[PDB]
């Protein structure tokens, strides 16, 4: 719905996707329909990007949450600098946070179990502040994203 | 350079997914 472009909803999507990547399913009601659709599409993109950019991603060391945040923001700035927003690009934001959390799992100097909650936070900040209005104008997650990507 | 390469790879993948998804 229209409120799904606010921070809390986006944060939950970003956190759900990281928990998917880290293989830690949380008990309870289960992920939303949006999150269920997003996890499949984002993961497919993530594995493609990990293959296409493997030589490059191996030359970056994600050793702290602060390095993950700076790198994420640097990459997002360049990805979106042409002013174009579309649902495919929004999916890649989740794919990239999944790449970052996997690198952190291996490389983080002082690992902390709450790190994926910090990553999710700065991902939601970027999505809301830089794409939130476009998301709302295009139907939000329920009437835009899910309609584009759910099964036929 | 690595920032630019990663960003360009993500942009390309997203624009491809947009048209083929």
């Amino acid at each position: 719905g229209m409120t799904d472009c606010e921070f809390g909803y986006i944060y939950r999507l970003a956190q759900d996707y990281l928990q998917c990547v880290l293989q830690i399913p949380q008990p309870g009601s289960g992920p939303s329909k949006t999150s269920r659709v997003l996890q499949n599409v984002a993961f497919s993109v993530q594995k493609e990007v990990e293959k296409n950019l493997k030589s490059c991603l191996d030359n970056v060391n994600v050793v702290s949450v602060d390095t993950a945040r700076t790198l994420f923001n640097q990459v997002m700035e360049k990805e979106f600098e042409d002013g174009i927003i579309n649902w495919g690009r929004i999916v890649t934001i989740f794919a990239f946070e999944g790449i970052l959390i996997k690198k952190l799992l291996r490389q983080q100097i002082a690992p902390d179990v709450d790190t994926y909650k910090e990553i999710s936070y700065f991902v939601a900040e970027f999505i809301m502040n830089n794409t939130g209005e476009w998301i709302r104008q295009n139907g939000g997650w329920e009437n835009g994203f899910v309609k584009k990507f759910e099964p036929k | 350079r690595r920032v630019v390469q990663i960003a360009a790879g993500l942009r390309r993948a997203g624009d491809q997914l947009e048209k083929y998804g």
